[PDB]
Order: structure tokens, then sequence, then C-alpha cells
RNA sequence: GGUGAAAUAUUGAAGACUAACUACUGCGAAAGCAUUUGCCAAGGACGUUUUCAUUAAUCAAGAACGAAAAUAAACUAUGCCGACUAGGGAUCGGGUGGUGUUUUUUUAAUGACCCACUCGGCACCUUACGAGAAAUCAAAGUCUUUGGGUUCUGGGGGGAGUAUGGUCGCAAGGCUGAAACUUAAAGGAAUU
């Protein structure tokens, strides 16, 4: 499998730690 | 006194003796005072001058337009909107012009309509923020403000 | 010297129209399309629906007066496939076997201005 | 270029740029070259214009206004009238103007 | 390099290898220098000067003719410019593109061309003051450059 | 054409309009070459208006070895304000009585052809589609000074 | 893999060439970057080239033709049209026959 | 220094109301704010009087015009085509 | 190639190449006493002009300017040198 | 209408491609940019016996621009500037000479074309003695007989463009950017 398609799955991941941020700060 | 865009107050020398009776247009794009607005069927089309539409090319933008020559007053007289001519039908007098939605209404060719637009473009293109000017506002126009919810009453 | 009259044969791809009109196409008479003897819809683009659709409007010209029905043969329709379909021949060959005379045979191929996007997206059609 | 012939009545000649200096100037009839501005009042432009009849000056009608008139005459305010004397030795004596 | 660009153009000047001559030349060195005396208090600068000489007249280049050159010729004589011949037509079209994206804001290329002639001329004005021929510390702000060159 | 009046059942015509085929034009253009599109609008005297339009082409030359070659654009800009000119003030009085007396015996063909032959002739350049869509109104006296 | 110079279809030193309109399945996809044949038929078939000028009046007249540019998309170009998949060095060399 | 970073003149306006929008507010404010250029005198005293109005500081030239602005997109592309067709009227 | 003097070479492969690209840069133009019948002040005129020489007393054409040598007018004695 | 297969026009509003023209060809920093006429300029090859005189080459940080919906499979997959080692038919634009072909108005002058040259590129092809794993490349050559200047980056492969924060933007989103722990294979060209 190519990691062009799958490092578009890791940006999700930082999607919901980034509403984490609002939460905490 | 209680409107978006301002009026050209255009006073007319009265051609049956010495008289100078102030009449009334509406905003156009750029008009200074003492301007020599002609008004005339015979009078080339000029940004500000008045005459009819079949006396005039297609794709021309005028403003307070009326479906009868001489109603000194109808459609296309809004803040910062314009009509455009888009068929011109010699036989029987009928001049086809859009309006800001989408109008069809074919009038006549000595029908009463003035290059230009109104001038007041982006006023709604801007927010207001504070509803005490939009109160500032009805202050010279009328209570059609503040609203509700039937769900309330 | 006789009677003449345009027509405009439309042959897209799939089906085909032979129908007849005046020197204008205002005033069209006898329409008959390519299909009244025929109920199977895919058999409706090869030569052998075209020979019989040229022999249903063949016989009505010989019960009213007119015989001249001028051919201006259409590929498809601009945008689109632009190809003279497989029954858009076979109508100027089944004419001939008939005894249908023309004024005057000429080509009248809507051309697509590369635009108007054709009915399909960046792979289009395919299987 | 048009810029640069002025720029030679700048460097020797002898020019009026104002409106008192140009009636002056004219008023004894030494000034023979004026320029106006299309930019600018008409009505002013004019008097020139009847006035140049009467100084007999050769009028020009320069693209631009005063603080565009005002560029060529080399400085950094504005002036549309350029009633010209004495030139500066060059073909501004009977150019375009 | 053509420096900002990728074209490898040697269009150029390519003197001959005569320092003297020409021998086919009348009048004297007289002549030349008050020639570019005449074409310099006509307002041509030496770049126009030079070739005016070059067809009107006779004059093949300076040094074929005096041991100075049209430059340190308007120097000695008194009708030399304030600025360079290069630095003058610079800010004389940095002001072009400038006042033109006045006429025309959505010019993202010619902002960018208006940027790479102001880059070239604030390089041009850094060994210039490295050099002392102009004031040092001359900030160049082609707000006041337009009404300045004009 | 156009329906006029009608007298008797023997109903006449007039020029408004000249249409071409598809097969005309996918014909005179071919790959490798240079085409020109030339708009133009000319009126009459008669209260009457048309359209007029003008497709130009290029060729080769003596002892060619070249199979191709385009053009440098300061070319085209001159030929297209040259065929407008010469239609412009050759319609105008008498309606498309004289607009036909000069499109028909091909005058406008052989005049740009010869007149830009000092330098890059140009072969073909016609008028192609012209229609007009703009008449007077009605008045029998003015229908009749283009009768036969 | 590095084997070919033309890689896709001609492209040295742009980026951005504008596509044609597919004839069959109207897929859109560069002019050089697919394919461009020019099919020459008749108003018919190709057989009853005497019907035709014994039917219709006036001695063989010019011979009408539908010629059009039926431009495809790589994929209908070795399937609905020209195949014969060829090998690597009889992959260089560029003519039609 | 600087009073503000990225607020601008938005910032009498506090925290009031949405983000998105005091910032296109900043646009036109400047644009009736801005002592725009009278190209009638060729001296910038183009001051924003009643939405539209446009006074020049000398002899009073009060001139129509756009609300907040002078004109945008739509007021441009019309000018250009009616001065180019009112030539065409002696053409 | 292999061998050959690149100091004495022929006055072939000499006039054949850019002025830069030759052994030395040196003017492969000329000049021209060029005038009109009618003035007997000869006016020295270079080949690549560009700009436009007149005479001493009345204004007229010598060479129209070009992209490279400017092309003479018509027809006027031009004697090279 | 359509799938392998059942189940016109008398005239015009508006915009697309700016059709066809439109290609191993052009211009632009890159991204990109397909008609046309005119204004407004600009930038480039060539042209130069015009001027200055090293003004400079390459570049952390910083600065302007950026398909499409600050980013790609944005890629010539190939850093820029400089030199030199290569021929050819080409081609684009420009320059020289040709009283040559030819234009018919009258040899003219000119002009187009044809011929070699030619610079600036755009490429491709045949060899490469060289280089390169090979494929291939006048550059990936002038690299163990190793050094013209210089920017940035990689060190098994994962983790990972992820954690952490920092930092830029109205926003998505980015920039930057680990570590532990894991295994002896991953990868490239070519070949059967």
């Amino acid at each position: 499998m190519r990691a062009k398609w799958r490092k578009k799955r890791t940006r999700r991941l930082k999607r919901k730690r980034r509403k984490v941020r609002a939460r905490s700060k | 006194s209680g409107r978006g865009a301002p009026l050209a107050k255009v006073v007319f020398r009265d051609p049956y003796k010495y008289r100078l009776r102030e009449e009334i247009f509406i905003a156009n794009e750029g008009v200074h005072t003492g301007q020599f607005i002609y008004a005339g069927k015979k009078a080339s089309l000029n940004v500000g001058n008045v005459l009819p539409l079949g006396s005039v090319p297609e794709g021309t933008i005028v403003s307070n337009v009326e479906e009868k020559p001489g109603d000194r007053g109808a459609l296309a007289r809004a803040s910062g909107n314009y009509v455009i001519i888009i068929g011109h039908n010699p036989d029987e007098n009928k001049t086809r012009v859009r309006l800001p939605s989408g109008a069809k209404k074919v009038i006549s060719s000595d029908a009463r309509g003035v290059i230009g637009v109104i001038a007041g473009g982006g006023r709604v293109d801007k927010p207001l923020l504070k509803a005490g000017r939009a109160f500032h506002k009805y202050r010279l126009k009328r209570n059609s403000w503040p609203k509700t919810r039937g769900v309330a009453m | 010297s006789q009677v003449f009259g345009v027509a405009r044969i439309y042959a897209s791809f799939n089906d085909t129209f032979v129908h007849v009109t005046d020197l204008s196409g205002k005033e069209t008479i006898a329409r008959v399309t390519g299909g009244m003897k025929v109920k199977a819809d895919r058999d409706e683009s090869s030569p052998y629906a075209a020979m019989l659709a040229a022999q249903d409007v063949a016989a009505k010209c010989k019960e009213v007066g007119i015989t001249a029905v001028h051919v201006k043969i259409r590929a498809t329709g601009g945008t689109r496939t632009k190809t003279p379909g497989p029954g858009g021949q076979a109508a100027l060959r089944a004419l001939a076997r008939s005894g249908l005379r023309i004024g005057r045979i000429e080509d009248v191929t809507p051309v697509p201005s590369d635009s108007t996007r054709k009915k399909g997206g960046r792979r289009g059609r395919r299987l | 270029s048009i810029n640069q012939k002025l720029a030679l009545v700048i460097k020797s000649g002898k020019y009026t740029l104002g409106y008192k200096s140009t009636v002056k100037s004219l008023r004894q009839g030494k000034s023979k070259l004026i320029i106006i501005a299309a930019n600018t009042p008409v009505l002013r432009k004019s008097e020139l214009e009847y006035y140049a009849m009467l100084s007999k000056t050769k009028v020009y009608y320069f693209q631009g206004g005063n603080n565009e008139l005002g560029t060529a005459v080399g400085k950094l305010f504005r002036v549309g009238v350029v009633s010209i004397l004495e030139a500066g030795d060059s073909d501004i004596l009977t150019t375009l103007a | 390099g053509r420096m900002h660009s990728a074209g490898k153009g040697i269009s150029s000047s390519a003197i001959p290898y005569s320092r003297n001559a020409p021998a086919w030349f009348k009048l004297s060195s007289e002549s030349v220098i008050e020639q570019i005396v005449k074409y310099a208090r006509k307002g041509l600068t030496p770049s126009q000067i030079g070739v005016l000489l070059r067809d009107a007249h006779g004059v093949t280049q300076a040094r074929v003719i005096t041991g100075n050159k049209i430059m340190r010729i308007l120097k000695s004589n008194g009708l030399a410019p304030e600025i360079p011949e290069d630095l003058y037509y610079l800010i004389k079209k940095a002001v072009s593109v400038r006042k033109h994206l006045e006429r025309n804001r959505k010019d993202k290329d010619a902002k960018f061309r208006l940027i790479l002639i102001e880059s070239r001329i604030h390089r041009l004005a850094r060994y210039y003051r490295t050099v002392a021929v102009l004031p040092p510390n001359w900030k160049y702000e082609s707000a006041t450059a337009s009404a300045l060159v004009n | 054409l156009r329906v006029d009046e009608v007298q008797g059942k023997n109903l006449l015509t007039n020029f408004h309009g000249m249409d071409f085929t598809t097969d005309k034009l996918r014909s005179m253009v071919r790959k490798w070459q240079t085409l020109i599109e030339a708009n133009v609008t000319v009126k009459t005297s008669d209260d009457y208006v048309l359209r007029i339009f003008a497709i130009a082409f290029t060729r080769k030359q003596a002892n060619q070895v070249k199979r191709h070659s385009y053009a440098q654009s300061s070319h085209i800009r001159a030929i297209r304000k040259v065929i407008s000119e010469i239609l412009t003030k050759e319609v105008q009085g008498s309606t498309l009585a004289q607009l036909t007396s000069k499109l028909i015996p091909e005058v406008i063909n052989k005049e740009i052809e010869n007149a830009t032959k000092d330098i890059f002739p140009l072969q073909n350049i016609h008028v192609r589609k012209v229609k007009l869509l703009k008449q007077p109104k009605f008045d029998v006296g003015a229908l009749m000074a283009l009768h036969g | 893999p590095k084997k070919r110079a033309s890689n896709g279809r001609n492209k040295k030193g742009r980026g951005h060439v504008k596509p044609v309109r597919c004839v069959n399945c109207s897929k859109s996809i560069p002019k050089d970057k697919a394919i461009k044949r020019m099919a020459i038929r008749n108003i018919v078939e190709a057989a009853a080239v005497r019907d035709l000028s014994e039917a219709s009046v006036y001695p063989e007249y010019a011979l009408p033709k539908t010629y059009n540019k039926l431009h495809y998309c790589v994929s209908c170009a070795i399937h609905a049209r020209i195949v014969r998949v060829r090998s690597r060095e009889d992959r260089k060399n560029r003519a039609p026959p | 220094a600087k009073r503000t970073k990225k607020v601008g003149i938005t910032g009498k306006y506090g925290v009031r109301y949405g983000s998105s929008l005091r910032r296109q507010v900043k646009k036109l404010e400047i644009q009736q704010h801005a002592r725009y250029d009278c190209s009638f005198c060729g001296k910038k005293t183009v001051k924003r009087g009643a939405a539209g109005i446009w006074t020049c500081s000398c002899c009073k030239k009060t001139v129509a015009g756009g609300a907040y602005t002078v004109s945008t997109a739509a007021a441009a592309t019309v000018r250009s085509t009616i001065r180019r067709l009112r030539e065409m009227v002696e053409a | 190639v292999l061998v050959q003097d690149l100091l004495h070479p022929t006055a072939a492969s000499e006039a054949r190449k850019h002025k830069l690209k030759t052994l030395v840069q040196g003017p492969r133009s000329y000049f021209l006493d060029v005038k009109c019948p009618g003035c007997l002040n000869i006016t020295t005129v270079f080949s690549h002009a560009q700009t436009a020489v007149t005479c001493e007393s009345c204004s007229t054409i010598l060479c129209t300017p070009t992209g490279g040598k400017a092309k003479l007018s018509e027809g006027t004695s031009f004697r090279r040198k």
C-alpha cells in the first residue's frame, strides 16, 4: 500500500487532538 | 432623511418664462455638483443623462425605469442596483430590459430611462454588527423591526 | 424539376429519424419515425431498420404528391460523438433502391466548440 | 518624448506656473506658449484660450492634471498652467503645442 | 549569468583591438569634446549621447578620440547629472510598474516584476553608498521617487 | 431569404441572410496552416441593418522545401482592418442591392489578395457566414424601388 | 523506471496543456496527451458511388464527405481505435504507417 | 509603539459580535475613511459625507459614488462599455 | 581536429563565427561615407546605425532603423569606411 | 434520451472552449498561460565601434507570486552561475552576405523564399572514448589521476510528516518535528 493515501488518515488523528486544545486551553 | 443611496435634486430651467423649479432623480455612480445633465430623446447617451430606451442601444444600463414615459419614477430605483436592455424590436415600440432578479419586462421605446447605476453599491456587502445603527436606520423609516418567533407567542 | 422541400435527417447513436419538411422546416408533413415496424430498440441502429424507414416515407410521398426531399444528414448532435450513425449511411442508400430523387446532397454535421462538456467525466463512460 | 521637451523649458526657460502669474505675464505680452490640463476646470482652461487669442499664444492640452503637469515641471506640488514667455532655445517654439 | 533570469544571452559590445585610430577622422579632440557637451546640454545622457556620435557624426568610441570617457567629459565641463544613467532609468521604470499596479492592482506578475526592478535597484544603491558617489543614508522609497526622478 | 408580400398565389422574397454548410468550413480548414476570424457591422440608407464576416487562410511559394511555417502576429492585425474598410463603404445606399453587386462577382476576394501581395499574399479569404436581422417596417413605396 | 523520453505524451518545459473532448465515452484528456484520429468516410458507407450519381441531379458534383476529427482518450485509442501494442525500440520512431 | 497588532480601527468594538465579520469590516471601513483622491482638483479632499457623497474640501465639490468605497467591480465594468459606446455615437 | 594552429587560422572559419566566439572580439561590421547627390558634405554612417542620420542643412534619411544593419534608403552613394 | 443488454427555424438572454486553428513548438520565476483588436507598460533572443566600471556569483532568516480544489504523480523525476569536452538534420525569434530563385509597376529599390553560417535556446537521434548498478545521460562528463564558487538535504527500513510544544493564517491546513520499542530485511535497475 502507498504511504500517500495513508498520510491522509494520520492528519485525521491530529484533528481530534486539536479539539483537545479548546477544552483545556 | 430616511434612505440608503442619496438623490440628485436636478433643477430644470422652466421653458415657459424665467422660472427654476427643482425636480428630483435618484443616485448616479459619480455625478459632480454643476454637471450639465441634459434630458431629451434627442440628447446623446451619456452617464447620468436620461432619454427613451428604444432611442438608445442594447446592453445600456439605466435606472429609475418606468413601464410608462413620464411616470417620473418606477422600477430600477433601489441603492446600488441596475437594469440592462437585452432586446430592441422597433415594431410597436418594444424595449425588452432585465431587472435585478431576472425579469423580461418588454416596455416602450419612448419609455423613460437614465444611464448609470444607483450610487450606493456594497451597502449590504458590509455587516452592521451593532443592531443599534439598525435601530438608527428605522429612526426615519417605519417599525417593521424588531421581529420575533410565533413559537414564542 | 418536380416538387422540392428539405427534411434534416437526424441520425445520432442507437436510433435514427427520417422525416420531411418544406424549404424552411416550419411546415413539416408526414413525420413517421424509424421504428414503427420494429419493437427491439437496440435493433434500430443497423442497416435493416434504415431500409424500411425510407420505404414508409416513399409510399406516402406518392400518395399526396411531394417527391424531392433535400437530404441534410446530421452526425449526432454538436457536443456529442459527432460520428455518422450506423443507420444514417444506409438511409441515403435506402432512398436510392426505392426511387426517391434528390435536388442536392449536402453535409450539416454540428461541430462542438471543445466546450459544453460532453456526458462523461474525467474518465467518462468506462466498463 | 513630450516629457523630455518640457524638461528643458524648466532647464533654462522662463514659464508662469499659476493663475495670477499667467495673467501678469500676458497683461505684459512676453508669454507666447501655454499648456492647460484636460483634468482641471475647463472654465480656467477657457479664460486662458480667450486670453491666448488676446495675448496671441499657442495652446496645447497635455494628458493628465496639475499634479501630473507638476510632475513634468519638476516639483512635488500641483500646477496645470505653464504660460512660457522665453523658451530654453529648442524646438519647443513650434512643436505639437 | 544575466542574474534573476535563465537566458544565457551573449549579445553585448565588441570594442575593436585598435586602441588608437581612426586616421580617417577629420576635426580633432576639441570637436568631440564640444559635440558631446552639446548632447549633454540637450539631455540625451552618455548612452544616447555616445550612440548619436556613432552614426550622425564619425565617433566610433571616446577612447578612439581622447583619453577620457563621455561620463568623465561631462564631469569636467559641469554639464553632468545628479545620479548614474542606469539608476535614473531603473527608478523611472520602477515608477511605471508601481503606478501601473495602481491602475491594475491584481497584477501578480507585474507586482513580482515591480519587485525585481526595486530588488535590483537596491543591490545597485548597495555598492553606490559603498563607493561614495551619492548620499550614504539614501532611503529608496519609490513613494517620493515618482516625483523625484521627474 | 425572407417572406415579403403575396399577390394572387405569387409571393416574392428579399435578401435577409447567406449561411454555409459544415463540409465547406471543415474542408478549407486543415492542420499545419493559419486561420483568421474578422468581425464587422455595416448599415444602409433605407433604415436597414445587417452583419458580415470574413475568414482568411495561407499558402506556399516558388521552390518550397519545408511542409510547414507559421505567421508572426504583425501580419494578422493588418489584413483584419483592411477587409472591414472596403465593405463598410460599398454597402451603404440602396440596401442589399449594392451589397450583392460586389460579393457574387468576387471584387473583395481579388482586392485583399493583391493588396497585401506586396509582402505576404494569403489565398481564399471569403465572407463565409453573413445574415441580416433588422428591416425598416412596411411601406409599399420603398419596397417597390427594388423589383424586377 | 526511466526507459522512455516523451514519458507520457510530449511535454518539455511547460506544465499545463488544455484537453480535447472524446467522441464515444466523452473522456476529457489533453490534446497532445491523448489521440486525434481524423476519419474520412462518405454520407453513406462506401460501395454505391454509381447509385448516387444516378438518383440525384448533375454529373458527380464534387463528392461530399463527413470528414470530422474524432478525439479519443488513450483508453478508446487502444480499444475503439488502432492498438497493435508495439515493442521497446519500435516505440521511438514517429510515423502513422 | 503601535496600539494594536491585527485589530486596527475595528478594536472600537471590543470582543462583541463575530470575528470573521469585523474582519471584512476593516476592508470598506478604511475605503471611506481614506482621504481618497478627488478626480477634479487633483488634490485628495474626498471625504465620506453620507454613503455615496464625496465632497471636495475646496470650493465644495460634492460628487456621487459608492456607499463606503467610491466604485467596486460592478460600478467599473459599466463606466467602461458606456464611454467606449459613447464615442460610438459619432463612429 | 587532433592538431591545428589556433594561432594562424584561415580567413574561412574567421568570417563565419560570432565577434566574441572569434580569437579577437573585433568589429565584423564597417562604416560608410554615404551622402545625397545635392550636398557636398559626406555623412559618416555606422552599419547597424538604427538612429536616422540627416545632413548639415536639409534633414534627410540615409539608413532606416532595422533589427540589425539599418537598410539603405532607395539609392544614395554609399562608400565603405 | 440509452447501456454489452433489458428497464428546424425568423431572433435572442448568458457563459463555457476561446472550437477547428493548437504541434516533442512558443512565452513566463515557478505555478502557469490556448481567439481577437486597442490602451498600458513591462520582460527576452538577437543587434551594437552606446554608457558605467566589478557594480558580482551562489544563498540560512526574512520578502512577492503561486494549478487545481502556497499545495501534486508542481517532475527536465535531474540545484543555480561559470568554463570547456559534440556532430547532425531540425525548429522558434533575431542578425550577416548572397545584383541567387522570384515579384511585374519598368531592370529598380525592396520584399518572400531557397542556401551555408549563426547566436539564444527547444528537443530528439547516432555513437560516448567518459560516466553510471544497469536503464540511461553532451550531462548523471572534466569524481581515488578524487578539490572553480556555492544553497539545501539524505545515512537500513518502520515509528513519521506522527508526540510535543513553538510558530504563520478569519479558517481547513501547514511549517517545524521527535522518541521509545520493533525486525534482517526494505529499496533500485536489469534479467530469467
